[PDB]
Parts: C-alpha cells; sequence; structure tokens
C-alpha cells in the first residue's frame, strides 16, 4: 500500500 | 584567507518523499576574483560520477565569489548509507579539499508517536495547545507537520531533536489553535515522516471527548 | 595568532534564582600568548567601575596559548533588575582593549505555564513510560526544570532547550522516564520549575496514575 500527505505521494511498498 | 568548502546533505522530506528529488550541495566560499575557476570532482562510495551541475556563480559583495555544485542523489542510495565525496580544486589552494557526507550511521529506529490533549486548566485561555510526542527514533532526520480536514495547520512550533539516554532521539511539536475550534470537535492530526516508519509515514489524530 | 579573544558569560539560571547560590559573571580570555601573558581586567557595573573581582588560576592550553579568566560575583537583585556588566580586557597583543557587555535579556518578564501529561494507554505495554512536563509562555529564556518523587530527585529525564514561540515568549518540554511498575503503583511524580516570574521563583506540578 501507499502513504499520502495532503495529496502528495510519500512512499509505497 | 583561502577558499573553504561546505558539503550539505539533502532535506529529510526530499529523501523521505518519493514525489521529491533529494540532492547534496557542495558549497565553496571565499573564492577570489583573481582565480574564480573551481574544479569539482564527485564520488559515490569512491566511484566518480559526472552528472553534477554547477549553480550560477555569485558575488558576496565582500570581494569574494560563491561557487556551488549540486549532485542529484537517489532516494535509496542515500537511505542505504552511501557516502558522497566532494573534491574541490582551486589554484589559490595549496591542496584540493575533500569533504565527505552520508546519512548518519547506525540502525534506523522507528519513532513512537503519541498525542496529548490540552489540560483542562488550559481551557480557561483563548487558545489551547495540542502536543505531539515523537520519541525513540534514529537517525535525527525527521519531518513533523500538522493538519486538519485535509488542510495544513501552520500555527505550530517544534523543538529540535534531543539525544535520549538510549541513543535515540525525541522531540515535541506544539500546535496552538483557537479554543473554539477544539470545543467544536474538530479533529487535528500530527504527521510524522521518518525512514524507519512504514512507507516513511505515520499520522496520529486527536479530538475532544 | 592575531591576538587574544574574549568571551563574557552569564551566571547559571539556577544560581540567580536560588538564594542559597551565588551567581557569577565570567570573563574568559583565550589565545593569550606566552610572550605577553599579562592581562589587565577592568570591571564595570552600569558604567561604574568595581574592584571586587577575582582572577582564576592561569591554565596552559598546550596549544602555545594561556587561558585567563576573571570572575565577578553579582547580586541576585542587581542581575534581575537588569544591570549592565562590562568586562574590559587589555593586553600587549591587542591593538586596543576589548570590551564585552552582558546582562539579563531585556523585555517584560512573563510567567511560565506548567502542565503535566501522563503516559498514553499504548505506553502501558512498554517496560518504561514517559511523563511530560510542559513549560510555556515564559520570558526570559533563563529557566531550570527538575523532577522529583517522595522528596527525592528523579534523574532519568531529558529536557529540550527553550524554543522561541510565536508570541515572543519561550517554551520547552521535559520528559521523565520511569519504570512501568513504579507508575502503576500510584506513585506521585513532581515537575519543579524555577523562573523569576514565578511566585518565589518556583512552582511544582505533580501527577500520578489516574
Ligand atoms: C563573504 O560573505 C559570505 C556570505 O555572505 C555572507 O555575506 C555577508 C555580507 C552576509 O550577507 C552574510 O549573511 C552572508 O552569509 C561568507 O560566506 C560564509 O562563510 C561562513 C564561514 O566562512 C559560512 O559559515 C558556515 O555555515 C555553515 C552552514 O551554512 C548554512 O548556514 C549558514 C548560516 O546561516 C548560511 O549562511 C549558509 O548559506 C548555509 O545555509 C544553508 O545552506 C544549505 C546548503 O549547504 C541549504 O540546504 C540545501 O538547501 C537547498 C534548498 O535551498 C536544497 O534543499 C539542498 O538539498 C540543501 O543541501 C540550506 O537551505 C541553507 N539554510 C538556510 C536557512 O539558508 C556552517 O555549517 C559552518 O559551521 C561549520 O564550520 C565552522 C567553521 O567555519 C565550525 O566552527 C562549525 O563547527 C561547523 O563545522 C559555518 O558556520 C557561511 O555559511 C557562508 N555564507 C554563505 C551565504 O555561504 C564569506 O565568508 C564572506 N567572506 C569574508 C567575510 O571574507
Ligand atoms: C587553544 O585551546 C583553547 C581551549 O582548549 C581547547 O583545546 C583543544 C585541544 C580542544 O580540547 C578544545 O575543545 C578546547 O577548548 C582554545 O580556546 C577556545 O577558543 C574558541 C574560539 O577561538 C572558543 O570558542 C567559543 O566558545 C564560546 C562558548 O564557549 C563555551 O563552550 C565551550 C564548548 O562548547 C567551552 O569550551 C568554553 O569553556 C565555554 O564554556 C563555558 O564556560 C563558562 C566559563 O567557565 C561557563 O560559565 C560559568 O560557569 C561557572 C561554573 O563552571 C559558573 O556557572 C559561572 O556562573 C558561569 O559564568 C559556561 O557554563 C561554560 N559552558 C560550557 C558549554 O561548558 C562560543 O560562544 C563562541 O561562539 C561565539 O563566538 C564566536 C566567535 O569566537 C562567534 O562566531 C559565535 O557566533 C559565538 O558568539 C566560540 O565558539 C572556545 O570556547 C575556547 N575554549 C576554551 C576552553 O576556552 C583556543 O582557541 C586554542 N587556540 C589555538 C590557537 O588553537
Amino acid at each position: 500500500d501507499c502513504a499520502w500527505h495532503l495529496g502528495e505521494l510519500v512512499w509505497c511498498t | 584567507g583561502g577558499p573553504s568548502v561546505f558539503l550539505f546533505p539533502p532535506k529529510p522530506k526530499d529523501t523521505l518523499m518519493i514525489s521529491r528529488t533529494p540532492e547534496v550541495t557542495c558549497v565553496v566560499v571565499d573564492v577570489s576574483h583573481e582565480d574564480p575557476e573551481v574544479k569539482f570532482n564527485w564520488y559515490v562510495d569512491g566511484v566518480e560520477v559526472h552528472n553534477a551541475k554547477t549553480k550560477p556563480r555569485e558575488e558576496q559583495y565582500n570581494s569574494t565569489y560563491r561557487v556551488v555544485s549540486v549532485l542529484t542523489v537517489l532516494h535509496q542510495d542515500w537511505l542505504n548509507g552511501k557516502e558522497y565525496k566532494c573534491k574541490v580544486s582551486n589554484k589559490a589552494l595549496p591542496a584540493p579539499i575533500e569533504k565527505t557526507i552520508s546519512k548518519a550511521k547506525g540502525q534506523p529506529r522507528e519513532p513512537q508517536v503519541y498525542t496529548k490533549p490540552p489540560s483542562r486548566e488550559e481551557m480557561t485561555k483563548n487558545q489551547v495547545s495540542l502536543k505531539c510526542l515523537v520519541k525513540g527514533f534514529y537517525p535525527s532526520d525527521i519531518a513533523v507537520e500538522w493538519e486538519s480536514n485535509g488542510q495544513p495547520e501552520n500555527n505550530y512550533k517544534t523543538t529540535p531533536p534531543v539525544l535520549d539516554s538510549d541513543g535515540s532521539f525525541f522531540l515535541y511539536s506544539k500546535l496552538t489553535v483557537d479554543k473554539s475550534r477544539w470545543q467544536q470537535g474538530n479533529v487535528f492530526s500530527c504527521s510524522v515522516m521518518h525512514e524507519a516508519l512504514h512507507n516513511h509515514y505515520t499520522q496520529k489524530s486527536l479530538s475532544l471527548s
């Protein structure tokens, strides 16, 4: 899955 | 009197966020007008690379130039602990200067994130403070931000990281908001970015009873 | 060597806040050459010269320079009332005497707000728990924070440096780490704060298992 921060992609595993 | 070199790391967010581009900066100051020419040699783990770019030359108005070379690094190259050596050569320099930086060495430790509500004593004031405790993380490279309803909360202050007794770092972030916003049940979130976190990210939310 | 340098240091916060202690202003002169080790000190309090300062033992730095230090005792009231302390240093290696001036940070003193926070329920799974002391809205930044329990000092804590807040005051946090069992026994832990804007320059906040 991925992590987002105020619309901007942070990281995906 | 001669030129000096300052090698800088990428910004934590740039290395932690895949949607950004991290870069190391080799800064050279006290560059004379007589010999402004500066030669750069870049190395990654001892292996020379050639994809660096020289920023525009700058007058510091104290009769010196500021020559800067920038090298784009890969997110995982920096996270794995590769060392970047910047070699600066100048003719006003007896011997070329070499500076080496990398990510702080040591096993990465995942930050523990806990939020604290405002005290009931603090409910008598015009504004209340929301606290975000982030502890037990290594290295000290970290990004802490606040937000509410999909929008960032910028009225916060965050202490520098502090070296703990167990070898890790901790810090506190204090978001101050109008008390009415807290009384109305609005949810506030503390965002933490760190390499040891799952997807370099975690979020802890907090609101009224 | 282009000449000796001078650093003028304030007294410790706790030294000025406790009557038991004697606060001191310290004038440190580094890079004193062996050829001309003689240093003249002139002390001034609000422009008026005083003569009750004492010089510490000379110290060889083993880098071909001496370290010369003059220490001036100050009064608690005088420092808190913001008196100027000037240290004048004269030496043959100096083209002109060096003057440095220090005093309490000027500005309206503001009283610290002290709040404490218990460990989260998630922290009740770990071997140790963190207690938080929040100290905010104080000025000047000079302060001393300590922990205790049952009239005995708790030393397993760390305190962040003072951070400049948006309203011009300062805030910090102190984190005390204790064993879980100690916390779950219902023991009372105290956060003690010393600051000139507190009544009697002191306040103490406590918490326990609730
Ligand atoms: C002539 O003037 C030169 C500068 O103009 C100066 O002009 C004056 C008229 C004034 O206008 C004055 O304000 C100007 O600075 C002057 O050059 C200076 O030389 C100093 C030493 O000789 C040097 O001090 C060192 O600074 C190091 C840190 O540098 C950063 O912080 C300083 C302090 O504010 C700042 O001045 C610098 O610009 C640096 O700022 C940061 O730079 C990094 C990149 O390196 C940025 O991060 C990058 O950010 C970008 C995005 O912007 C990317 O994200 C990239 O990925 C990142 O890497 C960062 O954003 C930026 N921060 C900010 C907020 O701007 C210290 O580390 C260093 O301390 C070490 O060394 C000393 C010994 O010197 C040791 O004792 C220490 O223990 C430590 O090891 C040292 O303090 C100044 O930095 C330098 N100024 C500039 C502008 O480069 C020159 O000497 C003058 N010549 C004379 C008088 O003859
Ligand atoms: C030869 O050696 C000299 C010293 O020996 C060194 O030998 C090497 C082998 C190393 O081991 C090295 O670590 C040794 O120091 C050397 O002198 C040094 O010169 C430096 C500059 O040239 C100078 O740097 C400045 O330091 C200022 C602050 O210094 C304090 O902190 C440092 C360490 O961080 C510490 O070493 C100093 O002793 C200072 O510490 C303070 O001491 C005072 C006075 O005793 C304490 O206050 C009193 O305490 C008593 C109780 O103890 C009572 O409480 C009383 O009431 C108080 O008043 C205070 O608590 C104590 N604090 C600490 C942390 O321990 C910086 O502020 C300064 O930066 C300022 O100035 C520069 C310009 O110079 C500006 O650019 C900055 O913006 C800033 O404004 C600067 O960094 C070193 O301090 C000095 N070291 C010593 C020991 O004096 C000398 O240069 C060498 N010469 C050659 C040619 O090599």
